[PDB]
């Protein structure tokens, strides 16, 4: 997808966008997110139903379509992640020796239905996922690394970054400005075969079930633009 | 409370052995994130050279140097 | 059960009470009423020991009695809910061609430990429900899905309604101001008599447990409105 | 164990702190204590893996050490608390007719790993642990007695209180001003040696745990005091 | 963004169908609704037109 | 707003005589300091306040045995 075809179906131009801009939101409403995308891939106990999980992402992402908007979930811990991005974003730079570029959202393909928003684009081909954990308790799991470190939700979104952008690795930083000493760390994720074949299975499905429940109620997807 | 002598000689070795310089790179660094005007090594506190050092150290480490 | 009980036993006249007030809250102190009765009907998985949210409105329940106040839970949801009620009433008439009527508090009976308050008492002899779901997501479940996508509390609630006063048929109308189209859609949902007998069985035992447990402090039921 | 040694080891006098305090928090933190010990001590369904209240609790410890703060969680319950507590102190004093004198942090031993914070100090021996609930809900809970009136989180700051300060029993009570009339309820709680045993065994090895995750990333416990 | 034309249309197609009117019944409805005086049908944002349109479209099919 | 009955005030009383305590010495100063308000006469109390004053001194005589 290129930035004019955006433009000439959204009429937002991504060249001006600045993460949480209220055109950045837009664009968003009802794509599925890497962010998100861990409810789309959630199997049940057993049998075909769909988890609560996937069930309350797809009510969600309905709802974008049909309301034009997306309420923030944790307004504390998105505003401390705002604070920090850009520090998180130079340190890694810093001590990674890769220049980022910031990069709009990218769609997946001409459907706009799938999408991620990289917090960076990096020199070597890699993406850039940054966080800022509100509690210096998840700084601290993620920090001592081992089994479990990085959470499944986590690990899908980096996953469906890859997916999206076609790229074959994903750095993962983590920082916190309350730690005395080792506040940032990151580590590379390489693209996993077995995540991009889910999503390969998976997510047309979703979108499918998605343009069934929205004709039902007299909406079709792009409305919202 | 000001950085002591150990701390400041780390950071100017590492500075050296990286090719960075004070007032291009690290008091700028240092100033986006302690959210003020550090102008020069001696208006950092011991705590923020501390943070400072340690991501020296991390560059240090993933670069490679001698 | 009429507004002469009420009068004698809370000091209250309910012709003057608007959903809401400080009259309002007053009335409802202690009473097992229709939002909550889901905790009084839920069952464990098995044998007959009481499950955790049960004791939670128990003890809940006992101590309105035994402070007289009651604390607002969901404060936010709730105040959404205060915002745009009145808009859903409003446009349940329009859209259906019912004329609503709202009510104060209804007792089951003279004992006043069972109550509903309906969000409104229609033309056509039924009652109604009014949900502003907090998320456009609640909205979207409800929907898509109508009746099967009711959570049990709800339809606990609106069963409860119907036991309480004694009718057939429940109007579930939720309403979203959010949404561009399709934000206000309803149901009728039938009296169910597996409920009632539910209701028959477990809420009598529910109030005498009640008793009990007043007793063992040295409160009787009624304390809260004197 | 004094407050000359705890001076020396953290520069604060701890005759003049006092609970709720700036310097109360500091000597706190990364110190495993009593309304925490319950995540420690939890064991899994099966098998030897941490369950996640363990983790999360040894995650947020090993972070107060390493950031020197402690966030507040429950801010609302905190303030409802301090505001209620001596009052609760008071009432205990009166109906029980045991005195309490207060008590700064008590440190099980040199190391400063283990900690108890008493609500009092009794005069019969006994410590005091007092509760202000929020919730009138769970002040009734605990009124209303029986097997399962006391949170087990709760028996576990008890009896983590007992083994931290080698005493034989300790005071359990809980005030809730909102209460018309018995508002004030206690009872006395004995040392358990299977609790003891407990932390005997599984205290020490966290404690180590501790140490190896903190030493992982270039800290030493004791840090967050110089 | 102001009430378009063709939906301004749909909707007083909509009200003399259902033999309602601006004055009595749509403009103390939108007014009500909108919490903002609505003195004339132009004073209508789109998205708030489509809303009342919606509305109109469920009464008319419920008869 | 609504006083202390004379009902009330005379199990408070009754109970003070049996516990050896006074108003002005132990159940005053009690009362002014739960109820954060300066309490200096028993008129003073409403009934709701003295119906908690009675039951912390019901609770006190209670655990001694106390008539």
């Amino acid at each position: 997808m290129t930035p004019d075809i955006i433009l000439q179906r959204t009429g937002i131009d991504v060249r001006a966008v600045e993460q949480g801009d209220d055109a950045w939101h837009k664009l968003r409403l009802g794509v599925i997110t890497a962010s998100e995308v861990h409810n789309v891939i959630a199997k049940p106990r057993s049998g075909k139903k769909w988890p609560d999980m996937k069930m309350s992402y797809f009510h969600t992402l309905l709802a974008e379509v049909c309301t034009g908007v997306a309420p923030e979930v944790n307004a504390k811990a998105l505003a401390w992640g705002k604070q920090y991005e850009n520090d998180a974003r130079t340190l890694f730079e810093f001590t990674s020796g890769v220049n980022v570029t910031e990069s709009p959202i990218i769609y997946r393909d001409e459907s706009m239905r799938t999408a991620c928003s990289p917090d960076g684009l990096c020199s070597d081909g890699n993406g850039l996922e940054l966080k800022c954990p509100f509690t210096s308790r998840d700084f601290m799991k993620f920090r001592l690394g081992g089994f479990e470190a990085i959470k499944s939700a986590y690990m899908a979104q980096v996953q469906y970054s890859m997916w999206v952008t076609r790229k074959n690795a994903w750095y993962f930083a983590n920082y916190d400005p309350r730690m005395k000493r080792e506040g940032l760390h990151y580590v590379v994720i390489e693209r996993d075969e077995k995540y991009m074949a889910s999503f390969d299975e998976i997510v047309p499905e979703f979108i499918e079930k998605m343009d069934e429940a929205l004709a039902e109620i007299g909406f079709v997807f792009g409305e919202q633009w | 409370t000001p950085v002591n002598d150990e701390t400041m000689q780390e950071i100017n070795t590492l500075l050296i052995a990286l090719d960075k310089t004070w007032d291009d790179d690290l008091l700028p660094l240092c100033s986006q994130i302690f959210r003020r005007d550090i102008r020069a090594s001696s208006e950092l506190t011991q705590a923020e050279a501390v943070k400072a050092l340690g991501f020296l150290k991390q560059k240090a480490a993933e670069q490679k140097v001698a």
